[PDB]
């Protein structure tokens, strides 16, 4: 079977066609980074305008590249929640327009659920497993017992990792995207200055990162700062992940979200899996950032279980992953 | 020529069918439901199917921006995939053109906390402005929904003015001279304020 | 106050719901189906139930007499059995009162082979007349459906003018001063010609 | 069970409530004779106006006299056809308004079917039987094999009996209603002049009456004329009825319609049943003219067989009885 997937939850317009026998049939994305860059962040209204403008041209490219007919699609997958509600409604409108037009079922997907299943595109993972989701406004640990069955283990008490990278780069004056810039300054760092790891109490699976912008101000080459910040963040992520495996007894770890593309993060987690002997799944970088293929995969999982949405299904800015799975599976 | 014309500018959502140069169908509903709760379920309830139409029309406002983006996206998707023409239309222009009061005509509509208005003379017109209390010369034109808001020297209030009906008649005229319609990729709500 | 307002004057059958002094619902359909094929099945399709309303309004024309008799009989039956007020309204009066052209106003509508019209001045009005070609002083007012028929010195044609919406707003105003409405046993279509 | 019945097929507005255990619960009629009298006949448009005006006051009287609540009605019976279409739609509109309002089934009745079943109100009749229907525009013989199963045997090739009475009275100058006036002049007739009986061929079950206004002009007291006309008409009706019993072998005869109230007709048919030994059923005079009780009875018969009409059922000026029975039973 095959699905057209729609993702407009934040600042990327993503459409994809996925076939569970033939694989990727089409995949198109357009980022809005350039337009938000001057504002130092994602501007909600402007993002909504961009989705509205870009979604039809992207679709036209997707149809010309894939050569697929919409009559041959078995169901429309789309991100219902969470995200910017002004952007979410654009993709939902587009998905529901096609579904009604072509008389195809609608299958909703939670965005973080999409990130979990982005690794299944390359390799299926046995249940149960742990998921560290590190992207956007999220730095969460989940125990995934089955599709639709996600137990929340811990999350950030202040800044997510992505927001920490942005706040650090802006702190020492740098481009807005923050991430790439620090990963490149950090590659040039010589000395490793010590920084304090916030929570770090025995068995605590929550995260705190804003207590680093304080010790950072108590300071030297900007390269050593980027290098030292990046090392402390990745170490916090790993230790919390290790504690979660010991607390649960589960030795399969999925690491997903945009920060999972960080080349230093991948080194440290791969090394730890080699030293500790646990299974690690990180997606190809093209799948770490928002895309609709991961939405398509989770949509397949939900459709195959017989779950479709009614025509009047409405997006919401923030249904928790655990609750969404119970509602929709 | 059978046109499906849609208006999602306000909480009074409405759509019309235009055939033989006239309104043959109009459905108008004032609802507190969210735009995506109503669409496309309301079409299924009224047996309205996009493949049955030769062309589409849609309001680009002024109106509430999220509900405009939603309606425009429905219609662009249908028009593009079916290879059918699409015509955008503007609410304040229709209000001025269809109201036989003397010039100058000041159509206005309220969206959230802003009162948007536009000034029409016989042979020129202004940009869409934001009302700040100014004394205005001429005849205000609005809807009964906004009867508590006074612009101009006199005011006329339409008991009802379903933009999708007037927009569909306009689109019918438009397609006689421009059968290809407007560029589907370029249809966007009117934005008055910056992001 | 929730009013169900019905218009069966023409082949564009339409009904409205009036609440909080405004149209909250309007359904308008131009159909070649017979009036009793459409009623009451169209109400069932739109989940319109007479027990849900505080009051009823109905057009008494001018319009096609059989379809007027049918609509008036539906509404009188509901209003009488439920003990709810009912208000009749007149199409040509609404067309004159709601169109802001100067006096004299000459609203007109065509029914079969007759063009019925009425003359409105600021403080008086004529009987409903049958047009015979006479030159008339003032502003003709009609519907786009009848655009090929010219009365008066100038003509204004409404793209659309759903009488049930205007009649329902009028009934809402009427019931503020006369909460008991009009005598249900006396509601009859307007007859211009003899039997 | 019980029904509210609606009859507006010609120039009488008739509403009734009938209960198949308790009998007549209400019965109200208003004739339009006075209003049509100046025109020498029923004017269709004027009749439609009168139904519209009179149906609500009649209903109000019916509800006050019967004391029944509409919630206690099991179904609405109404005349769908035949008749004046401008009058038919008024009663149908009224019936469908109540049915939709009160969520009650609709059960259509053919007007002549109502006339057949007007005798069942007083006495059930075994099938098969013959029906002579003599009213309005009809002078027909039918073989009724069951409810809904009516075989047309013969009808008038020109004037019906009612129209003949009207044309005769107008011919010699008299009031429009024609019937009552001739039945009263005829009671005063001394001499019986011979008149020619039209069809009267062996085994022919059709009727012709207009060939009498010719021999009438070849003429004496107006009382002897009324008397002679009335005798010839009734004799034609009886002989045709007798031939129908011999051709079919069926010796039960129902005589219905307005002309069945004629006191001379009743004498001659009752006498013939006494002399020939066939069963004769003629209704009480109050049931010979249009009423809604007979509509209620036939509506009971059709409802009990599971037949209801859809909400969009539409009246028609003239569906033949035989075809109506097949369609609706
Ligand atoms: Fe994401
Ligand atoms: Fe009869």
């Amino acid at each position: 079977m095959r699905t057209l997937a729609v993702e407009t939850s934040c600042d990327e317009t993503a459409l994809a066609i996925y076939d569970d026998q033939k694989g990727v049939l089409g995949n198109v994305i357009l980022s809005q980074a350039v337009v938000h860059s001057p504002f130092g962040g994602v501007v909600p209204e402007l993002s909504a305008r961009e989705h509205t403008r870009n979604i039809l041209p992207i679709f036209d490219r997707l149809l010309k590249e894939s050569r697929i007919n919409l009559e041959e699609i078995d169901f429309i997958s789309f991100t219902l929640t969470p995200g910017l509600i002004l952007s979410l409604v654009v993709g939902v409108a587009f998905a529901k327009a096609l579904a009604y037009e072509y008389r195809k079922p609608l299958v909703p997907v939670h965005h973080l659920e999409g990130h979990i299943y982005s690794v299944f595109l390359e390799k299926k993972v046995e249940y149960p497993f742990l998921a560290l989701i590190i992207s956007g406004g999220h730095t969460d640990l989940y125990l995934v017992r089955d599709f639709g069955r996600y137990d929340f283990l811990g999350g950030t008490l202040d800044d997510a990792v992505g927001e920490a990278y942005d706040k650090v780069a802006k702190m020492l004056g740098l481009g807005y995207p923050g991430g790439p810039i620090i990963d490149r300054l950090a590659k040039e760092g010589k000395k490793l200055y010590p920084l304090p790891k916030p929570l770090m109490e025995e068995g605590n699976l929550n995260f705190s990162f804003s207590g680093l912008k304080t010790a950072i101000l108590n300071l030297v080459r900007k390269e050593d700062i980027a290098y030292s910040f990046q090392e402390t963040v990745v170490e916090i992520l790993l230790e919390k992940s290790l504690w979660a495996m010991k607390k649960t007894g589960i030795k399969r770890l999925v690491v997903v979200g945009g920060v999972s593309a960080n080349s230093r993060l991948r080194e440290v987690f791969k090394k730890a899996s080699q030293e500790y002997g646990f299974e690690l799944y990180i997606p190809h970088p093209s799948l770490s950032t928002d895309n609709a293929l991961m939405i398509a995969y989770a949509g397949m999982e939900r459709f195959k279980r017989g779950v479709v949405a009614p025509l009047d299904v409405n997006p919401q800015p923030n249904i928790p992953l655990e609750e969404f799975g119970r509602i929709w599976t | 020529m059978k046109i499906l014309s849609i208006d999602t500018s306000f909480s009074f959502i409405n759509f019309s069918v235009i055939e033989e140069e006239k309104v043959t169908f109009l459905h108008y509903l004032k609802s507190n439901k969210k735009t995506l709760e109503l669409l496309p379920k309301i079409f299924e309830e009224l047996c309205i199917r996009p493949e049955n139409f030769d062309a589409f029309a849609v309001s680009v406002g002024v109106g509430y921006l999220t509900s405009l983006r939603i309606g425009v996206t429905f219609v662009k998707t249908w028009a593009y995939t079916l290879g059918k023409p699409v015509v955008s239309y503007k609410n304040l222009e229709l209000l001025a053109k269809k109201t036989p009061v003397p010039f100058p005509k000041i159509p206005y509509l309220k969206v959230g906390s802003n009162v948007f208005y536009q000034i029409f003379e016989e042979s020129s017109s202004s940009e869409v402005k934001v009302f700040k209390g100014e004394e205005l010369r001429g005849y205000g034109i609005s809807l009964k929904e906004f009867e508590d808001i006074k612009l101009g020297e006199k005011q006329f209030f339409h008991d009802i003015f379903p933009f999708s009906a007037y927009g569909g008649i306009y689109a019918y005229e438009f397609l006689k001279e421009n059968p290809e319609g407007e560029n589907v990729f370029e249809i966007e709500p009117i934005y008055v304020k910056p992001p």
